RNA sequence: AGCUGUAAGUAAGCUUUGAUCCAGAGAUUUCCGAAUGGGGAAACCCAGCAUGAGUUAUGUCAUGUUAUCGAUAUGUGAAUACAUAGCAUAUCAGAAGGCACACCCGGAGAACUGAAACAUCUUAGUACCCGGAGGAAGAGAAAGAAAAUUCGAUUCCCUUAGUAGCGGCGAGCGAAAUGGGAAGAGCCCAAACCAACAAGCUUGCUUGUUGGGGUUGUAGGACACUCUACGGAGUUACAAAGGACGACAUUAGACGAAUCAUCUGGAAAGAUGAAUCAAAGAAGGUAAUAAUCCUGUAGUCGAAAAUGUUGUCUCUCUUGAGUGGAUCCUGAGUACGACGGAGCACGUGAAAUUCCGUCGGAAUCUGGGAGGACCAUCUCCUAAGGCUAAAUACUCUCUAGUGACCGAUAGUGAACCAGUACCGUGAGGGAAAGGUGAAAAGCACCCCGGAAGGGGAGUGAAAUAGAACCUGAAACCGUGUGCU
RNA sequence: GUAGCGAAAGACGGGUGAGAAUCCCGUCCACCGAUUGACUAAGGUUUCCAGAGGAAGGCUCGUCCGCUCUGGGUUAGUCGGGUCCUAAGCUGAGGCCGACAGGCGUAGGCGAUGGAUAACAGGUUGAUAUUCCUGUACCACCUAUAAUCGUUUUAAUCGAU
């Protein structure tokens, strides 16, 4: 999803995204070591380089 | 093939003026070439062909009592054999 | 009419096809030139050709079911 | 229900009480035609192989509901059922036995 | 026993040797189009490879094959050495597009409008767009709902109730439990533990593979303790008879009772009179209004694809092993928290409860979670793994039917030539137009006339019923006249 | 029974016909004349040619017609296009970016309005013509013909991805 609202002090609403913290790093996909996007939360303890 | 690409002959005053010469006019299939036409008439009538010219005619519009439409498109060939004749009437 | 065609010999069929085609061709020619006077031959001739091709195809199907 | 070579009576029309022989049926609109029944007077023009011709008196069709078969035994008007004999089907009279009709 | 489409008959013919027709099965099935050999201004152009025909030879023609991703088996290998990338083959056809986007699930997401202006709010998570699948989808077996002495996984209906509550406390939004009912179903994994298999290691241990075993709380399982299995038998998940399996609806289809006369009539089913059948008096046609004239109806007999999917249905099933639970296991970047947001009837805040993003970040049965901030006592439960029929929702369709629904300016836009004439560059918009008569018997012939038209004659019950054809209103146009 | 009947020189004779200012033929006259002429593209799509016809159309009439009916008519090795090349632009396997849809982009491919590319005179029809016929030529492909290069590296020729 990643969609919601930005709110003013008078509670006026405007549509807005929430983007993830993608970082480009070299990981070892099945095969060769590929350079790919991945999230910091993901590579916290989800994957090795 | 060789008896289905030729369908009908054409009988008109112009075609008869041509048949005064060695020229004979046929109506053929719309997908075939003059080479196939020559080979076919040589196979059937057992003659020798010199030249074969060809044209395409468009569909002609027609009406009949509140039912309009188009005729069929037709392909006409004219063969100009060296020697021989064809027993048409 | 299809009775004897089962009895024919798989090449008599092939010759009869082209004989029938020659007949059809001559009939169409002498129809274009307006001396035919018997126009129902054309239909039955076409249907005869259809009979022949049908029996030949099912012969091939039997051969392939055997193989 | 009837066939082509039958002898029947007319129940309804200008001709009623009259008998006749049927000569054609026309089943897809259920109108038979009977000799001596429902006579037209056509104005004939000159055709390609005939003279002009004046009037022409021939028969016209007639609905089947206006026609009934005759018991061969009694020569009375009767409906018609069906009976099976050795796999074949025949016509019965509903008052007597078989009615033979081939022409 | 007739037949040669709707659309008619001529000429030709076909037909009892069983035609035309009515169901079932099969064969053939040009070109375009996802279009897939390449290209392309759809329905066209241009090729190649291998066979085959022909040709003295080409030429030409025919038959197959030649798209991109993917799956299954192989070798291969540059900047840089084996290795793989990548590249090159063999087989398969797994997907694309079109859905009925009506119903269902996700992503994204308005405004007019109401608040008698307007911004929180509302319209509304509506319309539209996109993607998915399907015949249903979704949900679903307690880290629950509740406080009785408790309760049944989910879904749906009626009530609770326009209640409680939310709300510029305005407009307005709006539950739940309980109860009564439809349908009723609980099954499997991971981990402990055990027995084998190979490598590291030296077969001790570890790793991983296979197989058992077991997946639940007033605690379940493994180990500790104790004695049993096809008794029941269940394919809607959890195994299966795949079974002789005993009316698909017994469906195309076939049989299917009983009326005569006279009057009027052009023609009777009507009137009069006398009869009959009824498990059939439903309906429609027939020259007018028919239970007994026709098609039919009730009812009976019926075969292929079939089985009604129904009754013991071979195999196969599950005849349970109870106590303590002392020790071990019981789902981690998870729960949870802060910030910003959204969804829950709840306006973002005490948010209790449930989700997204960014940052942090735990406990392990003496444990952990919930019970509208938070603390304690009590009650209930045991998350971070999965599957699951029924009742339910809709109908482009199909079969059989129904209507105090329309009856040609109505009713579908369309009863007929309809999404057609026509309009528009294009997306798109979009009409008008039914009725001779019972039967075509559709006016032979004569006269005027160039013909159209007509006048006779004739058909017909009727021709001011003649195809500009049922009835034929008014406006409007005329010709004659009585009064003026 | 009104406005209007869309710029322009017609006259007479003869003919056809039921019927003529309006149709055919003839003579005279007049108009355009760097055009009211003759070709070629685009566009249109049978309006083309013979007969037949006067119901409707033609701003009158009509024996006429671009109207109706019946039947006919377009012939290419050399003309213009495709089996050749590319420009702008459009698509673009891998690839980049992106809520979805999708956008961009490399080799490449498509794409003339440009480049390359072999035929001229005469005759002839109611309707086609550098296309049919005659004559004389030119340009490519294949096959037999034989004097010339005679390792086939090289060689005129083959000869590049």
């Amino acid at each position: 999803a990643s969609t919601g609202n930005r709110r003013s002090h008078a509670l006026n609403s405007t549509k807005r995204r929430w983007n993830a913290n993608l970082q480009k790093v070299r990981i070892l996909v099945d095969g060769k070591p590929k350079k790919v996007w991945v999230s910091a939360r993901a590579l916290k303890s989800g994957k090795v380089t | 093939e060789a008896r289905d690409i030729l369908k009908r002959p054409v009988i008109t005053e112009k075609s008869s003026e041509a048949m005064a010469e060695d020229k004979y006019t046929f109506d053929v299939d719309t997908r075939v070439n003059k080479t196939q036409v020559k080979m076919a008439v040589e196979e059937i009538f057992n003659v020798k062909v010199a030249s074969v010219n060809i044209m395409n005619y468009k569909p002609k519009k027609k009406r009949m009592g509140r039912y309009q439409g188009y005729t069929n498109k037709r392909r006409k060939a004219i063969v100009t054999l060296k020697e021989g004749s064809i027993d048409l009437f | 009419k299809a009775k004897e065609i089962r009895d024919l010999t798989t090449s008599e069929i092939e010759e009869q096809i082209k004989s029938s085609k020659e007949e059809l061709f001559n009939l169409r020619f002498q129809l274009a030139t307006g001396q035919l006077e018997e126009t129902a031959r054309i239909r039955t001739v076409r249907k005869t050709i259809a009979r022949l091709k049908t029996v030949a195809r099912e012969r091939e199907i039997e051969q392939s079911k055997a193989n | 229900h009837i066939k082509k070579g039958d002898n029947v009576k007319v129940i309804a029309g200008k001709d009623k009480g009259k008998e006749g022989k049927v000569i054609a049926t026309l089943p897809k609109k259920d109108r038979v035609v009977v000799e001596g029944v429902n006579i037209m007077k056509k104005h004939q023009k000159p055709t390609q192989l005939n003279p002009e011709g004046g009037i022409l008196e021939t028969e016209a069709a007639i609905h089947v509901s206006n026609v009934q078969l005759l018991d061969p035994k009694t020569n009375e008007p009767t409906r018609v059922g069906y009976k099976f004999v050795d796999g074949k089907k025949v016509r019965i009279a509903k008052k007597s036995g078989e009615e033979i009709k081939s022409n």
